[PDB]
């Protein structure tokens, strides 16, 4: 039995043609104290999987250490471990939901929501959500936190269904992962305009982005808005 | 101690062609205990008819209440209260007591005299119209009797068609739920007659 | 204080004729007001021509499945690729379950399958591993729509021969898989209209002595 | 824990610690058991180079396992005082988990299954 | 929520974030928290948004009838109608208010009304959860008789700040302006003031 | 309290009540009346909450017998239970409500008709032929359900009365004390001394 | 619940839903959550239904009367102020959350009132269950000077996020558009995206199915 | 539940209903609660259906044991302290359990057991388990005599349970009756409330507070 | 399990023990034996929670009978009550205690003389001249304070056991289908077949 202290918030992500995206931002919340501002909380593992974590961020970075730690044993006595015995992100997913389920189940969960996005060796988009109750399931666009009330919504607009992946550009969704962070930002009271985006392509590989800002805000309307019924100054 | 299921006991009502049914089981128990098989739980003031499911006491107490009103009603206005006006009335009489309220599951049942139009309404122990086209139900078997409405029930059926198909819903709802059945209630409501049929089923 | 169970809604039903057994489920999948997934299966062919289902919190429902697909490797490595047979299934997961008595899989199990006369077999599972083998089963959120409807159309319940006074009743007989997949559809169409944890899609798994074959149709997605 | 298999089969396939235990069965005083027609006696040798017993209080040579079973031996005394003691344990936890005493075969299977798990046991004679 | 009223040489400033929230989620980004009771006396309101609206509502009524019989009433005549709605009905609010207000024998004056219902007349007051990160900064930071555009810096840096570090503050930083001039409103949106 | 029984059989009503009064571990009374003649026709037998018990019933009473003189006539039985439920019905939602149930074995002169009500504290009115409160019910229903025709005579109906006491006797829990049996007929009320 | 209000260039529009639910039981698959408090004065209601649909007659009662003695055409901020000191004095136990909007001599207005007696002005507003998806829209869509057409596109959209992923709301869309000096139309199922597809089988029971004990005819008259 | 055993001058009459809830939903009325353990005993359910069903088919694994072990088959009263001995290790954890080993050995006779989750074992000639128990006891009891027929016993277990699925909310479905002999038991078939409800009223004139 | 009554006179130890097992609601027996032999000339009855009253008396029970087979030889009343006694105070620190009170009548062989016991389950022991555990205590004691003597003969205490059966029966709310009698003495315990 835990209690989350220093905190993450929202993970969004999305698949497209040739691969996925994933975003979150830089902040480690402590209550309503905007601690720490510097928390990266996507994590690569190899070139091919970007493991997004909310949640308690001490259970964070022990997960960090789980996923550094899989890629050197994998590389034990592994001749084609750079190549066809690499870590897949289904191996990844897998080996962090059996921990999360055994952890509930030894009623001392990893205080967690966990989005793994990566892309298969056969070319295959893979994208999968698990949490501290060891709860999975797999989407075309899974979300965290606030980002599973608002960031989905706008996000399903783009990718309603399977049949509109392939007619979905990097382009058109990345603007749609870029668009959902700031309507977080407009709105979740534990998030920060700093954030980090990572997009798994089955050609280019895997792209990661820092330091990224929400930008083309919309504050001007609000010097119209005075009191709060009649008041008319 | 939940006054809406120690008592126990189903209502439902359905809409045909020129015509409505409103349905009602026997029972009236003590928690497990049966007590009563002759429980009727359908009422009417003229034309219009009244089911109420829910705590037992308060079902007695609000038949006894609108037909109080209801008297007064027609001898002011010098003419029978219809549906739509009796469902605000009972809209308001439940409201009244929000902070204290009657534990039960009205329905309204009925035909306006004027229109012709088949009507049928529901409310929350509250007070909250739910109006509709095609069926409602309450009671401790209402999950049950949402799904047998659901699937059994299709537009403008006829009289006799309709009562086989709101019987069979109360019927097999019932047998799903402990605390409904013992014996079952059909009125099926014309412009201008009214049948009641008392139904056959299974007595445990 | 931490609460170890979660409701992931859905629903399961199942459904056995003559020479076949069906078991379908809707592939939403929720929390709370929120859809996680709208395809997300929860009904699973585990081999030996065993289909297999367990409706309630999906990671109780998961390692239920993941060990009972587990347990028919095993089977087959124990007893020489021996077949095994639905009752034999139905005994295992009992065990299964009630292994866990004291901190229990909050799931509702249901399997199907052939017997070992080649019948169709439904068996259901409470979460502790109470089994009763049946024509007729539906699990989950919407089962307590569902089940009555069930009663009514596969049973014949209720339902009399016209004419004859309420005394004889309608005889009961085998379905037809064609009349059998009409009330599946019917039956979450109306789960869907009514329980707003029900929706998105149904996958329904049929099978015969041929094997398990699928089939699948959009539900409403509001 | 002690552990040595000291019980164990030889070339000849003979296991030599239990041969052995049977010369000091052939050592110990005679014992006699004749079953009549509606009784059972059983008879046993006391060797007379022990002047100045007390017959009073030397353990007796024959022994209640339950009112209605009776065990003797021939061997060595200390051994059979732990047969005997497990045998009366088991007769009343018979009594207490069947609510029957015990039959006389059941009784001598249980002591017999004893015997055989100390002749392949480690760390045990 | 963050609010600050300060008094400087020509009168008085009260300034506020934008932020109102249940939970987590930011029921509203734009809110006005800077509310006229007169003329010349407006609030900072922090706390319940039922409370301190229902409060306000009350204290304009009482200071609308006070000036039809009395003419203008004094900030501290406000300050004391705000102290005992709140003082009286202590167990039933959840209201931290500041009242500003500008007289012209007085000048600028801020009154503050914590939870319980006591008044304190002040230089400078802040209050709302985001002030606890700034009473460092303000502290060293504030002088008396400072000009308009130093408190006008006063009050962004260190709302600024309050919002920086408290997630129940944000949005823009609204300004409301008391001189002898009259009633100027200032609004300041983040790309400004976070970069500070 | 504890054991009120009521049988409504052709010519007649039969109200069984258990004699103990118990508090704590001590049986103070093994002799106690647990009713009150309501009018000359209606007997009304009561249980449950100490206190409550007698003075709802001497307070009913009252009231039937203002009335029996204002009107120099006798209310039906029918209208007795009506009057008794709304009272109850009141006293549910009252700051302190009556804990009482009770049942009313009438004779309706009128219709020449043996009448018996069951109500409970709640307010729950209910017409029958055999009734009972509290846990005796759980046993002498289903007995009733058996033996039970509507057409006996009034010493059937003690017969039966007297296989549901032996049934609870049997196998309730508590001593009751036996039971005071009353019969409320065409010629008013009148008590078995020898049950 | 799924409400919203969105301001345009000559007026103002208010959206809802159509889902009424009964725990996670669909009661009413068509309920009307747009009222009217006075002809120009719309209402969207989101929270306890029978709070909601009592507080707004209320309030339209008073209104009615205040318009009659005061021979002047009804404020929007009348109602709000009516409203919100009705609900701050029954401090949330009545559960009514509202979406004022309208039209009046003064202009065009939009406001929220929450059960605890606050209220709020803005462009755009989102109330209910399904508010979170409704904001995420406007905030992504939503700009100044929107058209009537733009501002009916834009409020169902809103409306459309809430159906599709929230389950609390549901079915159909209503609409109401309030424009100065013109008479507000009140746009029921605007949009009906929710249609109930075909049933796979008439269940029209043969006459004489079900077993009756008793008839009678029930006397209606005098 | 509903559940009877009684003792009688041609053996042992065993009667139970079929239903099962959870809460006030019938999950089932179609539920076998009398197992076979043998062709000579007979073990009854009522509680927690899985703990009931689950460690009496246990039991009969036990008692199978036995009769390899022993060459001779369990008498009742040693099946029933299995049984009882098992549930009072759990004891306190939870099990919720009522039954009745019921069968006939050579040294025994007829026998009845009620063995319960807290560990209550008691020898007797008539019990009745379940929620349903006390409707049962009031037909059994008001018409059981030591002298009845075979038939007239059988008939008495199916009205008693008949009474108590009219009776009780939590108990219906259907009647599976059993009679026990020196020969075995001997299954006396399944009788559906739906139908015997009627029949028996017909015919016996009894239930008139039940609308003809 | 409930009434448990203990009386030693001058050549003998009666205990007195009531019949009623009662779950619920529901009386399911009325001939229970709540006693054990422990050996021939001692025993002990037992009351309190439901299983483990047995258990442990049967438990107890086969202790001492493997003591008496391993040493040939009976234990005194004194030794075997100080043994169980023993054994209910390393219970009451258990995880899950024996809740079981009891009672100890024995005739000690070598002292020619009889001896009761009371040992409730704390493991708090008396030897008492008259014993009992529960509620029937609380009238049985003062009852004994009056009429008992030392020196009386044991049909003098069957008598002055009666007594305390008839006012337990008058007072007592449960009805607990009265008693089942046991005699302790030199020639061993025989049961009384007709009270
Ligand atoms: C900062 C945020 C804190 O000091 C500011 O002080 C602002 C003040 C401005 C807006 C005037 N305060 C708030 O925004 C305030 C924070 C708050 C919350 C609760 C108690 C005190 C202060 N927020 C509110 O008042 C919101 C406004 C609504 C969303 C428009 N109201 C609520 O959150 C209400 C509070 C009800 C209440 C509780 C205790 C005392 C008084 C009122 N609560 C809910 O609506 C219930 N909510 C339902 C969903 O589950 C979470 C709780
Ligand atoms: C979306 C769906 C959720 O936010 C919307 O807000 C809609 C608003 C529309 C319909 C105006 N809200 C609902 O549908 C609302 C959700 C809800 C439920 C319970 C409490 C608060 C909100 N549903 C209702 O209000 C229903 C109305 C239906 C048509 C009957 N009412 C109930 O479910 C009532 C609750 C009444 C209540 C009393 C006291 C305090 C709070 C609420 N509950 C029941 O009827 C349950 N039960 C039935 C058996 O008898 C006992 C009572
Ligand atoms: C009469 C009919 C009533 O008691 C009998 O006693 C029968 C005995 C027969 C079946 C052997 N008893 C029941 O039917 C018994 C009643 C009961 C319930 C719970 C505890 C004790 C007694 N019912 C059950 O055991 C049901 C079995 C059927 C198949 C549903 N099981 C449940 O209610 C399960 C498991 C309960 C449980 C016991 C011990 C530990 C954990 C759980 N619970 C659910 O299925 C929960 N529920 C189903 C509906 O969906 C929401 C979740
Ligand atoms: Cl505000
Ligand atoms: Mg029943
Ligand atoms: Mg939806």
């Amino acid at each position: 039995t835990q209690q989350p202290i220093v905190t993450g918030t929202s993970v969004i992500s999305m698949k497209y043609d040739n691969g996925v995206i994933i975003a979150a931002d830089n902040l480690g919340s402590y209550g309503s104290l905007l601690r720490f501002n510097g928390v990266e909380r996507l994590i690569p593992v190899g070139d091919n999987t970007v493991v997004g974590i909310s949640g308690d961020i001490s259970d964070m970075q022990h997960i960090e250490r789980l996923l550094k730690d899989l890629v050197t044993e994998n590389a034990y006595d592994n001749p084609l471990a750079d190549a066809e015995e690499a870590l897949e992100p289904s191996y990844i997913f897998e080996y962090l939901a059996t921990v999360m389920y055994q952890r509930r189940s030894k009623m001392n969960p990893l205080w967690n929501a966990i989005i793994v996005a990566g892309v298969q060796s056969n070319g295959d988009q893979f994208l999968r959500y698990v949490n501290l109750l060891g709860v999975t399931y797999s989407s075309p666009t899974l979300a965290t936190g606030f980002g599973a009330h608002m960031a989905n919504p706008l996000l399903r607009k783009v990718v309603d269904r399977e049949s509109d992946i392939p007619k979905t550009t990097v382009q058109v969704a990345e603007e749609a992962i870029v668009n959902a962070m700031r309507v977080l930002y407009y709105r979740d009271a534990r998030s920060s305009r700093n954030f980090s985006l990572a997009i798994i392509d089955k050609n280019t590989g895997l792209t990661f982005k820092k330091n990224l800002q929400v930008e083309n805000m919309k504050w001007d309307f609000a010097k119209d808005i005075k009191g709060y019924g009649t008041q008319k100054i | 101690s939940d006054p809406s299921s120690i008592n126990g006991g189903i209502v439902v009502a359905m809409t045909g062609k020129d015509c409505v049914a409103i349905a009602c089981d026997l029972r009236l128990g003590s928690q497990s205990l049966g007590v009563s098989n002759k429980f009727e739980k359908i009422f009417h003031y003229g034309h219009v008819f009244l089911g109420i499911t829910g705590l037992a006491t308060d079902v007695t107490t609000l038949n006894e209440m609108f037909r109080y009103k209801t008297n007064l009603y027609k001898l002011k206005e010098e003419r029978a209260i219809e549906p739509e006006t009796f469902t605000q009335l009972v809209s308001s009489s439940l409201y009244e007591r929000r902070f204290g309220p009657y534990f039960v599951g009205p329905v309204v049942a009925g035909i306006n005299s004027k229109s012709g139009k088949p009507f049928i309404a529901g409310f929350d122990l509250i007070g909250c119209i739910d109006e509709a086209k095609d069926f409602i139900v309450s009671g401790t078997a209402s999950d049950q009797l949402f799904g047998m409405c659901e699937s059994l029930y299709e537009p403008n059926l006829e009289p006799e068609d309709l009562f086989e198909t709101i019987s069979q819903a109360l019927l097999n709802a019932a047998d799903r739920d402990a605390l409904s059945g013992w014996g079952a209630v059909v009125y099926i409501i014309k412009k201008d007659e009214v049948v009641k049929r008392y139904l056959k089923m299974r007595q445990d | 204080q931490f609460n170890p169970y979660g409701d992931n809604g859905g629903t399961i039903l199942g459904i056995a004729g003559e020479d076949f057994a069906v078991l379908a489920g809707d592939t939403r999948n929720i929390t709370d007001y929120s859809i996680n997934s709208r395809y997300e299966p929860k009904v699973f062919d585990c081999g030996d021509n065993i289909v297999m289902s367990a409706n309630g919190f999906a990671a109780d429902g998961d390692a239920l499945v993941k060990r009972f697909k587990n347990s028919v490797k095993w089977y087959h490595f124990d007893h020489n690729d021996k077949k095994l047979s639905i009752n034999s299934a139905a005994r295992n997961i009992q065990h299964l379950l009630y292994g866990k008595r004291f901190f229990p899989y909050y799931v509702h199990t249901i399997i199907a399958g052939l017997d070992e006369d080649g019948k169709g077999a439904v068996y259901s599972f409470d979460p502790v591993g109470s089994y009763e083998r049946e024509q007729c089963r539906a699990g989950g959120a919407a089962a307590s729509l569902i089940m009555p409807f069930l009663d009514n159309q596969v049973n014949f319940k209720n339902q009399y021969e016209p004419g004859t006074n309420g005394k004889v009743k309608k005889p009961l007989k085998y379905l037809s898989v064609e009349e059998v997949i009409k009330l599946v559809r019917d039956s979450f169409t109306s789960a869907t209209e009514r329980h707003i944890q029900v929706g998105d899609g149904l996958e329904i798994l049929i099978v015969t002595k041929d094997g398990v074959r699928k089939e699948f149709y959009e539900l409403k997605r509001d | 824990g002690y552990d040595r298999a000291l019980s164990i089969f030889s070339p000849d396939g003979h296991i030599f610690q239990v041969e052995y235990a049977l010369e000091a069965v052939k050592r110990g005083t005679c014992a006699v058991g004749v079953k009549g027609k509606n009784c059972v006696v059983l008879g046993c040798e006391r060797r007379s180079t022990l002047k100045l017993q007390d017959t009073r209080i030397t353990p007796s040579k024959v022994s209640k396992i339950d009112s209605h079973v009776v065990l003797s031996f021939s061997g060595l005394n200390a051994d059979s005082r732990i047969l005997i003691e497990k045998a009366r344990v088991e007769a009343q936890s018979h009594r207490l988990t069947l609510e029957d005493p015990v039959t006389v075969e059941y009784l001598t299977r249980y002591v017999a299954g004893v015997q055989q798990r100390y002749t392949q046991s480690g760390g045990v004679r | 929520t963050s609010i600050m009223a300060v008094t400087f040489k020509d009168g008085v400033i009260l300034g506020a974030d934008s932020r109102t929230t249940t939970g987590a989620y930011i029921a509203n980004r734009v809110t006005d928290k800077l509310t006229r009771v007169h003329d010349k006396i407006w609030c900072c309101r922090s706390g319940s948004a039922a409370d301190t609206q229902a409060i306000a509502d009350i204290v304009q009524y009482h200071l609308e009838l006070y000036t039809s019989q009395y003419g203008t009433p004094s900030t501290e005549t406000a300050a004391s109608v705000f102290k005992e709605l709140c003082y009286e009905n202590k167990d039933n609010l959840t209201a931290g208010i500041i009242v500003a207000g500008y007289d012209d024998k007085n000048k600028g004056e801020v009154y503050t009304i914590p939870l319980g219902g006591s008044v304190h007349k002040l230089p400078y007051a802040i209050a709302g959860s985001g002030s606890t990160f700034i009473y460092g900064y303000c502290d060293k930071n504030f002088r008396e008789n400072m000009s308009k555009e130093e408190t006008v810096d006063f009050i962004k840096h260190s709302l600024s700040q309050a919002i920086k570090w408290d997630g129940s503050s944000g949005g823009v930083i609204r300004m409301v302006v008391l001189t002898a001039a009259g009633v100027e409103r200032l609004i300041f949106y983040p790309d400004e003031y976070e970069q500070l | 309290m504890d054991i009120i029984l009521g049988i409504r059989v052709q010519d007649s009503v039969i109200l069984a009540s258990s004699k103990a009064v118990t508090r704590g571990i001590s049986v103070l009374k093994d002799s106690d009346d647990k009713t009150r003649q309501l009018s000359p026709h209606t007997l009304m037998s009561f249980a449950g909450e100490a206190g409550d018990t007698v003075q709802f019933a001497e307070y009913i009473q009252a009231n039937i017998q203002l009335y029996s003189i204002r009107e120099d006539y006798e209310l039906s039985p029918q209208a007795v239970s009506s009057f008794v439920r709304q009272e109850l019905a009141k006293s549910i939602r009252s700051r302190r409500p009556y804990q009482v149930n009770v049942l009313i074995g009438g004779y309706d002169k009128k219709k020449n008709k043996p009448e018996l009500y069951q109500i409970d504290y709640l307010g729950t009115k209910v017409e029958l032929p055999y009734g009972a409160h509290g846990y005796s019910g759980f046993y002498t229903f289903s007995l009733l359900d058996h033996h039970y025709r509507p057409d006996m005579t009034t010493e059937e109906g003690l017969d039966l009365l007297k296989l549901c006491v032996q049934e609870l006797e049997k196998r309730m829990p508590m001593d009751f004390k036996g039971v005071i049996v009353k019969i409320v007929d065409k010629d008013g009320i009148r008590q078995v001394d020898d049950f | 619940t799924t409400i919203v209000g969105v301001k345009f260039n000559n007026g103002v529009v208010i959206a809802a839903d159509t889902r009424s639910t009964q725990g996670p039981i669909v009661a009413d698959k068509n309920c009307a959550k747009l009222h009217r408090i006075s002809p120009k004065i719309w209402c969207a209601g989101a929270g306890t239904a029978a709070d909601t649909e009592a507080v707004t007659q209320l309030i339209g009662s008073n209104i009615e009367l205040h318009s009659l003695y005061t021979s002047r055409e009804p404020r929007v901020v009348s109602a709000l102020q009516m409203l919100k000191q009705h609900l701050f004095k029954y401090q949330g136990h009545i559960g009514a959350y509202l979406i004022v909007a309208g039209v009046d001599p003064t202009g065009s207005h939009l406001f929220s009132i929450h059960a605890h007696g606050s209220t709020d002005v803005g462009y755009y507003l989102s109330l209910g269950s399904g508010s979170l998806a409704a904001m995420a829209v406007l905030e992504s869509h939503w700009k100044q000077d929107l058209t009537k057409e733009e501002a009916i596109k834009l409020a169902s959209d809103a409306i459309q996020a809430g159906i599709w992923n929230d389950l609390g709301s549901g079915s159909n869309v209503d609409v109401c558009v309030m424009e100065i000096g013109k008479d507000a139309e009140y746009l029921r199922n605007y949009l009906t995206p929710n249609v109930r597809e075909e049933k796979q089988k008439s269940y029209k029971f043969p006459r004489g199915t079900t077993a009756v004990l008793k008839e009678s005819i029930v006397n209606i008259c005098d | 539940t509903t559940t009877l055993a009684f003792r009688f001058q041609g053996g042992i009459i065993v009667a139970v209903d079929s239903r099962a809830t959870a809460g006030n939903w019938v999950a089932s009325q179609t539920v076998k609660k009398v197992i076979e353990i043998n062709p000579f005993l007979l073990g009854t359910m009522a509680g927690g259906a899985v703990d009931c069903q689950f460690w009496e088919t246990w039991l009969g694994s036990q008692c199978r044991l036995h009769e390899l072990r022993e060459k001779e088959r369990i008498s009742v009263a040693a099946a029933s302290k299995i049984l009882s001995n098992l549930v009072y290790q759990y004891k306190g954890a939870g099990l919720s359990m009522g039954t009745m080993i019921c069968g006939y050995t050579r040294k025994e006779g007829p026998t009845i057991y009620y063995v319960d989750s807290d560990g209550t074992r008691l020898k007797g000639d008539i019990f009745c388990v379940g929620s349903g128990q006390t409707f049962a006891y009031g037909v059994l009891d008001s018409n059981y005599k030591w002298d009845l027929s075979v038939e007239d016993a059988l008939y008495l277990g199916k009205r008693s349970i008949l009474a108590a699925a009219h009776r009780d909310a939590y108990s219906g479905g259907s009647v599976n009756l059993y009679h026990v002999t020196e020969d075995g038991w001997i299954y006396h078939g399944n009788h559906d409330v739906g139908e015997l409800f009627w029949k028996v009223k017909e015919e016996e004139g009894s239930f008139n507070n039940v609308i003809g």
